[PDB]
């Protein structure tokens, strides 16, 4: 997972692109091109 | 200090339970629709399954073509032999499958006469007894209408209606009325005889509730557009249990609003939602009881129960004086006025409580209808208003039509239907209609309004639906208390 | 095992054959831990999926208030091209009686969309993690493409206070809940309350 | 000539619906809402920018010589091409100055080109865009016709014509398009007809006081104004009735003897 | 000699196949059934507890019942047998569970209604504009109403089985569509197929709604249309908010709900008064189109014998043995089209001949091909119940034999030429060969549209011309009779299956019917039957949940 990647969510599988990582409360979290913070556990990479 | 984010309640009345008219119980609104509602689903079964067939053609057929001798014994082995045989049991054709026998509890074949000699020596089992059934007066109007004829009354399975349309059960029944024929008196499995039978049993001797419509309308024998609004008043058995002639009228009011504004008009003819708060309007507060009690009071007072002959001067009195009272009524009471919230729900009672009264102080169906159609006309003037836009095309073209003589608007209220014209179309009306032509007969104290056989037919202790208190029977149905045919569970994987 | 008392209301219900509660009102469970917020008091939300969850968590042994809202039939003023039909609300006062409270439970219906945008309104002056209760399939993220705060997918602008903390599907509205449906609902508030 | 009367009748709801029939009976006015105030709360075009069109002008278009087709004269609306839109009202059971088939009627008789229709809470009148905000300005919202708190325009959602009216007297509403300003004591609509919210509240004036809206309304209720009270409204309809049955059961000079 | 009727024969009779001679009378009569004991002991307790004494059912009266054996039922292709009670359609939730599915559809196309809404009401029409109306239609569609407590909904537990699904066969729409109430064409048929039907179907966008299973039982059929109708066009003006006029309103209604709709079958005229969505209204290439097993099977006889068994159930035994009969029914008649596989046997016996000759579809439809095919297959047929004694016994009707013989006759002929007339004009010529041949057929007036078919197989005349797929119960030779329409509806699907078409009649019923939301699956009916003959299928419609549980 980095920028410009390609994930999806799994729960629906919304498709857009990394656009960031914004750590916060000591926890990650994922930022796609829809401006919308997910999880990393929730998303997985693919090609 | 405006916030736009703190909303606005809203069915304050709605939530509050609906009571229902002449009973002591409370149901909610969402239970009384037809297919929330098991009783208004069992009222339509019962109309829709029941056939008639006069077994006095065959009869005569079997004594001077096949030279055989009918006897009250051969009466009693045949009608042993159809009770088996109607469910879908197996009588000759060796290898036959059957029918399970829980589908088809509900089946019955029964006979009645008005032959008394006849009617002593049969088994009571089969038997519909007028005399019991039928207080003596009562008793003796139906006997010497029906006169000294057999009748024999097959209720198919509701399953089978249910499965398939209301067009079946006429073939249904005369099928197995076959069967049983050939099979009860030792008969050859096909001849010219056998023909004999099958058309007396199809057409020539049978009674259908309701006709086909064939054409625009499209539709088979047996559904609800096809049951005149006398057919329907001699379903309802309020008659033979209760002297209140406006009682009577109302029990007929809610049958039929339950079945044709219901059923007929909101799904047969619509969808969704459908009407139910159109048709609950007529018998759920006692609004209509009030306003047709206050109807049955102003008539006796000034006229009696038929103390006029119908003129135009007492049905514009007597629809005048009804409408000024229910609106004044709805002006008095806000309760009223936020219980019928819509336009169209007042202009039913209201017309419907004119109608009645007219009725009850005529005598005559057709003087009703052209109080109803005074009433709205009213109504429209007083409140400046009637209801949704397309409710009053009737209305407008009603009092033209109601003592019409054309081929196309002329039919005495007893025989017309939903397929009349007019009433082919819009919600609010048909229920009510039937209830006045019941109340024209209700002031003469009349056994039947238009068919003695479907009310000696539907005096039946064993139907499942209980049309002596049609109310009674639909808030049983809104408790999930009311027990109905039909459903399909021994064939059916636990779930 | 402890005594449980509970505020009943000051007012009657809807009638002599009707439901038991009354729109817009409230019932302490004193010791404030969950919240049960019904939209109307109506039979598709009253005693059939609502007092349930009330006695599920009471049987739990955390004391539970009912509160039934004012308006809670509809959709928020605020959703795209307005409201239609009704308008959902929450009031100021409905806001605090919810807020003292250490976690809140709302059943919701049918349709995604009034979901989002009822549960974005309720939010907006709820501070407190809150359990959505609903029929429809609805994502943990759906909520976050509006703004709402949420466990798992949180919106970079958020436009609410409080965190949807759990969503439940498939309890329908004016049916009994199944016990499995309780059990899931009781394990989430335990997990996520002490 | 044939002077017309317009209806039956010696009560005040009687001489009040005659004044709404009659097209030479000058509406009281009781507020002035600019033009640019109509047009926002109606809520179909952005005032300030042009009308849209539906067809060319009329004189752009060829149409078949037509002598009877070009006898009448057409509405300026109509000339220009603009698109048919509606204004819509609820009207409530509570003495609201006009109601229903009482607006149709005057609509019908006062104003050219329009649609009018009639249900038991709502009413509405369609036509070409700009004759119908010219009315609507000048007829519809600045006279009697229109009390801000028994009253409403309103499409979308109607439901409260015959619910009781609120702590303000003002017509129940589930959308809630016009609040009642406790401070300055007037109607503002917050949203335009349909629901969409307005960017700036806009005045509609102040309630009418009560004993006005019971000189002025249109209905017949027990507690105001009772039609027992006007027999010869129902007398009229009585005899309308008689009418329409004698001729729809044998339409002869004879049968009319009994009217 | 191997026969794919063989197996069923050992297990059905006890007996050889072969044996000319068995013993009676020693079984107890109807003792010897399960299924009758249990109906006997079920009668026992009605009687006693609902029908306060009033018989029921009565074995002792009419005929001794059980003087033969009486054989279980195979299901063709499928391991499993039943009696001959459990295939009785009252008695079987599937049959009823296929008609139900048939009755409640209506297909609806939106592209009008977009166009209007586009052009004459101002309003922009998306993908996300139109996932929005599908969910909106999804809650309406059974008895929701939208952003209305204050309104009387049906209990949603009672209409689980109501969807409201979508297709198109715009790929790019398509794939911008929600998943969740899309019928996917490309991922439910073979890619030549779906191509072929893309093509058919064109560039549009239809709706598929199914009307729950409660609104037809208690209603009739046209029921449907009227439902489903309302409902759309709540649906529409709740889903996109428009500011037009209410005339607008109205040629929008006409164009979303009452312009691009495809019902199941058409109303019928005279005695057989009915409306739409009656088994009596649809024609035979609407049934073949029903029925997907072109989707999943290359064999043309098994695509032709599935059409045959989903017609011998729903015309024989539903239509004729209730809708226009009643009583016990025509079970028997409809059951010896696809109980064991007798007629499968005869109709790969007869693509085997074809093949051998004339090619897969190596030849024009002549009258010499049509009659020499259709007189091998008879021929063989009947020899093959002559020798196989047990068989005679298992087709115990002469009716059921004739229709057998005269289906794999015409699927021979119509595998030969690919014209569905011809096919049809081939059983008829077995008719009367067989009715030669055995000195027989079948019952009184089994033969009143055989004896009229061959005149009328390639007539020009205004009532007796039609294409086969056009032709259905109403059609006036076809009316009364059974034993014939189910394989007539077989013989229309094979003219196809030999020309390896991905539909017969109509491309969106085919796609309609390929949806995975329906109660009964079309791609195996025999299977399903046999479930349903297990008491083992889950049917919709049931009011558990407004009735007492006592
Ligand atoms: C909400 C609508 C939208 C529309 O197209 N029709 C509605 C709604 C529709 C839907 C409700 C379901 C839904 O999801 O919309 C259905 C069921 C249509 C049908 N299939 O018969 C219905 N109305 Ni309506 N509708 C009713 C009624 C009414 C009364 C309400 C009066 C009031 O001022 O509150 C008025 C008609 C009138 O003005 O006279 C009315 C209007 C309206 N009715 C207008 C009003 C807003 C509009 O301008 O768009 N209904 C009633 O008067 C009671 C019976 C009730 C019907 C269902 C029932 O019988 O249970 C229902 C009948
Ligand atoms: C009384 C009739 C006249 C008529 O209109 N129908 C009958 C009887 C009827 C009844 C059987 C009633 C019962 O179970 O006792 C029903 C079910 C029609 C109904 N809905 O009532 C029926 N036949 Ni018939 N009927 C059948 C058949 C047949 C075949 C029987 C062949 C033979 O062995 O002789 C013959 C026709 C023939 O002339 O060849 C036949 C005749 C006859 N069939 C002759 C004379 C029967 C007799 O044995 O006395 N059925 C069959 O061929 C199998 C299918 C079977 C149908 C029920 C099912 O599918 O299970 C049944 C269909
Ligand atoms: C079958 C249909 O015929 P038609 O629509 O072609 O006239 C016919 N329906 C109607 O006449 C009209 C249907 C509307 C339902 C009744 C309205 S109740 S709520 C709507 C109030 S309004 O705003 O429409 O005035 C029927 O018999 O149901
Ligand atoms: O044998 S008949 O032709 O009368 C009817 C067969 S079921």
């Amino acid at each position: 997972i980095e920028i410009g990647s390609y994930v999806r969510y799994i729960n629906t599988g919304t498709h857009g692109t990394v656009k960031a990582i914004e750590p916060k409360n000591d926890e990650e979290w994922v930022l796609l091109e829809n401006d919308i913070y997910y999880r990393p556990e929730l998303l997985e990479l693919v090609e | 200090l405006y916030n736009p984010d703190i909303g606005v309640p809203l069915g304050q009345r709605k939530l509050m339970p609906y009571k229902l008219s002449n009973t002591d119980d409370y149901c909610e609104g969402d239970d009384l629709h037809f297919l929330n509602n098991a009783a208004i689903q069992q009222l339509w079964d019962d109309i829709r399954r029941t056939v008639i067939v006069g077994m006095d053609t065959a009869h005569s057929v079997l004594e001077k073509r096949l030279g055989v001798e009918v006897t009250p014994e051969t009466i009693n082995e045949y009608m042993h032999t159809i009770n088996h045989s109607l469910p879908g049991g197996a009588v000759v054709q060796e290898h036959m499958v059957e029918v399970h026998p829980s589908l088809a509890w509900d089946c019955y074949a029964r006979i009645f006469t008005g032959d008394d000699e006849l009617a002593d020596e049969l088994d009571s089992r089969f038997l519909i007894d007028i005399n019991k059934l039928f207080p003596e007066e009562q008793a003796e109007t139906l006997k010497a209408a029906i006169g000294k004829k057999t009748y024999q009354v097959s209720r198919v399975p509701s399953l089978v209606g249910r499965v398939c349309d209301g067009g079946t059960i006429s073939r249904w029944s005369a099928m197995q009325i076959g069967m049983s024929f050939i099979t009860a008196y030792k008969l050859c499995a096909g001849e010219a005889a056998t023909a004999d039978f099958s058309y007396a049993s199809k057409h020539a001797d049978v009674i259908q509730m309701g006709n086909a419509l064939p054409g625009r309308r499209a539709r088979g024998p047996n559904e609800p557009g096809g049951i005149r609004f006398g057919i329907l008043s001699d379903v309802v058995q309020t008659t033979r249990v209760s002297e209140d002639p406006v009682e009577q009228s109302l029990e007929v009011v809610a049958t039929g609003a339950a079945l044709y504004d219901q059923i007929w008009l909101g799904a047969y003819m619509s969808g969704g939602i459908g009407f139910t708060q159109y048709a609950t309007a007529s018998y759920t507060d006692d609004i209509l009881d009030d306003f047709s009690y206050y109807a049955l009071d102003y008539v006796e007072k000034k006229y009696g129960r038929m103390g006029t002959k119908a003129t135009m001067d007492v049905v514009e009195d007597v629809a005048g004086e009804v409408t000024l009272y229910a609106l004044e009524q709805y002006d008095d009471y806000p309760a009223l006025l936020e219980d019928h919230f819509g336009g169209s729900q007042r202009a039913a009672v209201a017309a419907a409580a004119s109608g009645i009264g007219v009725c009850m102080a005529t005598g005559n169906s057709n003087a009703g209808v052209n109080g109803w159609y005074l009433s709205q006309i009213l109504h429209k003037e007083y409140h400046s208003r009637l209801g949704f836009y397309g409710y009053d095309l009737q209305d407008q073209c009603g009092a033209s039509n109601s003592l019409a003589i054309r081929n196309d608007e002329a039919a005495p209220l007893e025989l017309r239907g939903p397929n009349y014209p007019n009433y082919a179309m819009n919600v609010g009306h048909q229920g009510e209609y039937a209830g006045i032509a019941q109340a024209a007969h209700s002031a003469r104290g009349d056994a039947f309004a238009l068919n003695p056989l479907v009310k000696v037919a539907f005096a039946d202790p064993m139907l499942v639906f209980d049309f002596s208190k049609p109310r009674k029977e639909i808030a049983r149905g809104a408790l999930r208390e009311f027990e109905a045919a039909g459903e399909r569970d021994v064939i059916l994987p636990a779930k | 095992r402890k005594e449980q008392i509970v505020d009943c209301r000051a007012v009657m219900g809807l009638g002599e054959g009707g439901g038991l509660a009354q729109r817009g009102t409230f019932a302490e469970g004193l010791r404030n831990d969950v919240v049960v917020v019904a939209m109307s008091p109506g039979r598709r939300h009253i005693t059939k999926p609502v007092c349930e969850i009330t006695y599920g968590i009471r049987e739990a042994g955390i004391q539970t208030s009912v509160l039934v809202l004012d308006a809670g039939g509809g959709i928020p003023s605020d959703a795209p091209q307005g409201s239609l039909g009704s308008t959902f609300g929450l009031k100021p006062e409905e806001a605090k009686q919810v807020n003292r409270h250490k976690l809140c439970v709302i059943h919701f219906g049918n349709v995604k969309s009034h979901i989002i945008y009822k549960a974005r309104l309720f939010l907006k002056y709820v501070d407190i993690p809150t359990i959505i209760v609903c029929q429809t399939p609805v994502d943990m993220e759906d909520f976050a493409a509006i703004g709402i705060k949420t466990k798992n997918v949180m919106p970079l602008e958020s436009k609410t206070e409080g965190k949807i903390v759990e969503i439940i599907t498939g309890v329908i509205r004016g049916e009994s809940a199944p016990q499995k449906k309780i059990d899931e609902i009781i394990e989430s508030i335990k997990k996520h309350l002490g | 000539a044939y002077t017309p009367q317009f209806y039956p009748g010696a009560t005040k709801v009687a001489e009040n619906r005659r004044n709404h029939l009659n097209p030479n009976y000058e509406l009281e006015k009781l507020r002035e809402i600019p033009d640019e105030d109509v047009v926002k709360i109606m809520g179909h075009r952005q005032p300030g920018e042009d009308y849209k069109t539906v067809h060319p002008p009329l004189e752009e278009m060829d149409f078949v010589e037509d002598y009877a087709r070009d006898l009448v004269e057409p509405l300026n609306g109509a000339k220009e091409g603009h698109r048919v839109r509606y204004i819509q009202f609820a009207d409530s059971m509570y003495f609201a100055p006009a109601q229903p088939y009482d607006r149709s009627r005057s609509y019908m008789s006062r104003l050219r080109g329009v649609d009018a229709g009639t249900l038991s809470g709502r009413q509405v009148v369609e036509c070409r865009e700009s004759d119908l905000e010219e009315f609507s300005k000048n007829i519809l919202m600045d006279t009697e016709l229109f009390d801000p708190a028994t009253s409403g325009m309103r499409g979308a959602t109607v439901h409260g014509h015959s619910l009781r009216l609120d702590e303000n007297g003002m017509m129940f509403d589930a959308l809630q398009r016009c609040v009642f300003d406790e401070k300055t004591g007037h109607v503002m609509y917050v949203k335009d007809q349909v629901g969409k919210p307005l960017d700036a509240p806009v005045d509609v004036g102040e309630p009418i006081p009560e004993a006005k809206l019971r000189e002025i309304t249109t209905i017949y209720r027990n507690d105001g104004v009772a039609m027992r009270a006007d027999p010869d409204v129902i007398e009229v309809v009585k005899r309308i009735h008689r009418a329409r049955t004698l001729g729809g059961y044998i339409p002869t000079n004879e049968t009319f003897k009994g009217l």
